[PDB]
């Protein structure tokens, strides 16, 4: 029957694109480590400046 | 309409799995429904919802159980009102808590129960004990038997304790009931006395042996009266303890009583929807569901509707569509119901299932199940007995309704009880018109017969003079006999010694008329069958030379008995010729030139006429159907082989069996004849003996014999030969009657429905 | 008849490739939560590295 063969390709696509965003998502998720660095610095900057401050 | 199997349509069906179960669930309330299954590897472990249904297979398992447990306790369930289905997410969880709740308080309270009730039992044995005990190293027992015991128990216990036990007993003020059973015994209470371990293991043993119960007990009186206020103190502890134990059992046993109801409903909704879904097909990267239902074609668009329904019930948007299956296999077969016409179905469903759109037999069955058995039952007086049985059981109908089923017999004939009456009351007709009546006539009807005044006209007066000697046949001739007749059979025909002769005759050729007449109404009805599956080869080479070879046949027997009937009579008797024999020397191209003379002008050439015509009939019905059907298929480009031999052999019970059914029907004749001469022995040797020259004698004669006979007319014919005439009647109607029309092959409708529950 | 159902199946596939779309926001969300939590974990890790050697 032609309508559950279309509806089973529309299934398959469903299937393969929450998939499919899963992994850019995942690509995403693995950056945070490297993302965190300028904020770390930031907080360094900020201490020495206090620190000077303090001298 | 009704005279045939009801209209259906086959339907597939797109499911959104999450408006799926919904949708079952509507589907299965509205209850018009047989799905058609597409998962060929369903299985136990390996159906789509394994765990779903195993869950609700144990939910029923447990429902069972605890039903099975208040029933135990002789509680009522609540047995009315209806509710919905469990909603498709995980509720079950807390159904399954509850069926887990219940189980252990009744686990619980049953324990609660048995260890209150027996602690009071046994002070209660302890108070009697003491107040006995309290009348009296050194050492000694007190306990409880049965009265009837004690002398073994003395006569063992002086065994044991060689020649030395003192010892005492008493009965108690009343017997005590069994914690279990509930039974009171007569026990009695015991004390005995001794020295040392080694007796009291001896004596111990013996009361144990005789199941006695020994009880401890204080060394002195004071001390016995002390545990005496101790025991009274705790029997009321224990009575406000097994006061409160009943009403938390009142509480628990009610209440799932209730319960019991709303959870048999939600279980059994829940199994059935699982169960169905399972049906449905799902390929590897499937998600929705597929499937396909027969429906009833006046609710194609109600199961569209619940479907929508389904939806709407749920979180999910999509509709649910369908559309009408065309490639379909057959259909499932149904026909609608009543309580007069369900038990005719019923008669027509065990012997088979119509095809689709397939003549029903039920209807014409309504009468002509009544009829045959009346025919086969045709006396009067048996009539009024089979009407009362049935009218009881009809005015007693709501009363019945509410009694034991467990006696199927019982159980049977009130589902019968509808069809029952109308046999009953065509067997009154048959009854007067027959005018019989436990082989009596009723007086009713008037005399064709000859008063002796009619033969002193010379012609044949020496009947006036040998009568007064000898044995006289009336010659019924013109001008002695009085004529035609209106009424049913001549009362003079009961007293008459010839008269087996005459009613055999009647009965004979009555059995082969109506079955004559049953063959040419199945045969009609086989042209209403072929014209609703509107085929015409089928009317064609079909019913035109079956009915043609029948015909040719049949009404020539018909015209010959019915043309006797009319041009012959009693100054023509002498030299009249056989019916039967003219009818096989028709048959048989074989008038013997001789001996009875032929019946009517030209006879001999129709008599070859006939049979000729119906000899070419049979060619038709063997061959030229299969080879237009060959011809057919081989231009639309079936075996002509299985075709012909197939055919060849439903040709034959066509024709010869048809020629032989005609003799079937003298079944009618057979047990009428036994029916009718059961019943006058049964009066020639019971009623007959109850008349006597005395009122005294004659009045408490007739009392008893007329209870014998009315005993042994009930076991006999009312009962046996009702249940022969009802089989035998039934047998015509399947077989000489419905084989002509009626293929009776197909599948039940079996809708899949909550209305099961 | 057949018309109905191809647009409901049209329907349907939409549908279906609709729900895989509002999933991928569910992934969307939670990935952002997750990102902002593993970039927070590092930032107070050296950020403690560092309050303690200042």
């Amino acid at each position: 029957s032609q309508g559950i063969q279309q509806l089973l390709q529309a299934e398959k696509r469903a299937a393969e694109k929450v998939s499919e965003a899963r992994k850019r998502k995942n690509r995403r998720l693995k950056q945070a480590k490297e993302e965190a660095q300028a904020e770390i610095e930031q907080y360094r900057l900020q201490r020495e400046k206090e620190f000077k401050a303090k001298e | 309409e009704l005279f045939r199997s009801e209209e259906m349509t086959l339907a597939q069906l797109f499911l959104q799995s999450e408006a799926a179960y919904c949708c079952v669930s509507e589907l299965e309330e509205l209850g018009k429904v047989q799905f058609r299954d597409l998962n060929p590897d369903v299985n136990v472990f390996q159906r789509k919802f394994v765990n779903e249904v195993r869950r609700c297979e144990e939910m029923d398992r447990k429902l069972r159980f605890v039903e099975k447990e208040i029933r135990k306790a002789n509680i009522p369930i609540m047995d009315t009102g209806e509710n919905p289905e469990v909603p498709f997410p995980r509720d079950m969880i807390d159904l399954e808590a509850n069926f887990e709740k219940i189980e252990n308080e009744l686990k619980e309270i049953n324990t609660n129960q048995e260890a209150l009730k027996r602690n009071f039992l046994e002070l209660t044995e302890l108070k009697f004990i003491l107040r006995k005990t309290q009348q009296f190293r050194l050492g000694f027992v007190a306990g409880v038997i049965n009265r009837e015991r004690i002398p073994t128990f003395e006569r063992m216990l002086w065994r044991v304790c060689r020649g030395n036990v003192f010892l005492r007993q008493a009965e108690i003020e009343n017997p005590l009931e069994d914690p279990v059973t509930g039974d009171y015994v007569h026990k009695s209470v015991f004390i005995i006395f001794f020295q040392g371990d080694q007796l009291k293991n001896r004596v111990k043993k013996i009361c144990e042996g005789f199941r006695a119960s020994l009880y401890p007990c204080p060394e002195t009186p004071q001390e016995r009266k002390e545990m005496a206020s101790g025991v009274n103190t705790r029997i009321d502890d224990l009575q406000m303890v097994l006061n409160q134990t009943e009403d938390h059992r009142q509480r628990v046993l009610q209440a799932a009583a209730k319960n019991i109801r709303v959870w048999f409903i939600k279980v059994r909704k829940m199994k059935a929807i699982y169960h169905t879904l399972n049906l449905c097909n799902i390929d590897v990267t499937q998600k929705c569901l597929i499937a396909e239902v027969w429906c009833p074609v006046t609710d194609l668009d109600s199961i569209q509707f619940a479907l929508r329904r389904g939806t709407e019930h749920s979180g999910s948007t999509v509709p649910s569509i369908l559309n009408r299956m065309q490639t379909n296999q057959t259909p499932p077969t149904y026909n609608k119901t009543n309580k007069f016409t369900h038990g005719f179905q019923n008669i027509v469903d065990a012997y088979g299932i119509g095809t689709y759109r397939e003549i029903n037999p039920a209807p014409y069955t309504v009468i002509t199940f009544p009829f045959l058995f009346a025919v086969m039952f045709g006396d009067f007086g048996h009539g009024i007995l089979m009407t009362l049985f049935a009218v009881w059981m009809v005015l007693r109908e709501s009363r019945i309704l509410s009694q034991k089923n467990e006696n199927e017999m019982f159980s049977m004939v009130f589902s019968g009880r509808y069809i029952i009456l109308l046999m009953g009351l065509f067997s009154i007709y048959t009854g007067l018109i027959y005018n019989d009546c436990f082989s009596k006539s009723l007086n009713i009807f008037g005399s064709s017969w000859s008063v002796r005044p009619m033969f002193t006209i010379g012609n044949w007066t020496e009947e006036t003079l040998l009568g007064s000697s000898v044995l006289q046949l009336n010659p019924a001739i013109p001008g002695v006999f009085g004529g035609p007749y209106p009424f049913g059979i001549d009362p003079i025909w009961n007293i008459a010694t010839n008269k087996l002769t005459f009613l055999n005759s009647f009965k004979m050729k009555m059995s082969v008329i109506l079955g004559i007449i049953h063959m040419l109404f199945g045969v009609s009805l086989s042209l209403f069958n072929h014209i609703y599956f509107k085929k015409p080869l089928n009317i064609y080479f079909g019913f035109i030379p079956e009915i043609i070879f029948m015909s040719s046949l049949f009404g020539y027997l018909v015209i010959l008995i019915f043309y006797k009937w009319t041009a012959y009579d009693a100054h023509s008797s002498r030299n009249a010729p056989s019916l039967l024999i003219h009818f096989i020397n028709m048959f048989l191209f074989s008038y013997p030139e001789s001996g009875n003379a032929m019946l009517y002008s030209g006879q001999k050439g129709i008599q070859c006429f006939l049979i000729v015509v119906a000899m070419l009939c049979v060619p038709w019905m063997l061959l030229f159907k299969p080879l237009i059907l060959r011809h057919q298929y081989l231009r639309k480009k079936f075996d002509f082989g299985d075709t012909m031999v197939h055919q060849a052999i439903h040709t034959i019970e066509y024709c010869l069996g048809c020629i032989s059914n005609t003799a079937s029907y003298l079944r009618l004749w057979a047990l009428s004849l036994a029916h009718a001469q059961l019943s006058e022995v049964l009066w020639t040797m019971v009623i007959h003996i109850g008349l006597h020259v005395r009122s005294l004698a004659g009045g408490l004669g007739l009392f008893f014999i007329f209870a014998a006979f009315a005993t042994l007319t009930v076991a006999i014919l009312l009962i046996m030969e009702g249940l022969s005439a009802f089989l035998h009647a039934l047998r015509l109607h399947w077989v000489e009657f419905q084989n002509k029309f009626y293929t009776g092959t197909g599948f039940k409708f079996l809708p899949f429905s909550f209305e099961h529950i | 008849s057949d018309a109905d159902v191809q647009k409901q199946i049209k329907h349907m596939m939409a549908f279906i490739e609709q729900e895989a779309n509002e999933k991928a926001e569910e992934i969307d969300a939670k990935a952002e939560e997750e990102f902002n939590i593993e970039k927070g974990r590092l930032v107070q890790t050296q950020r403690l590295k560092i309050m303690e050697y200042y």
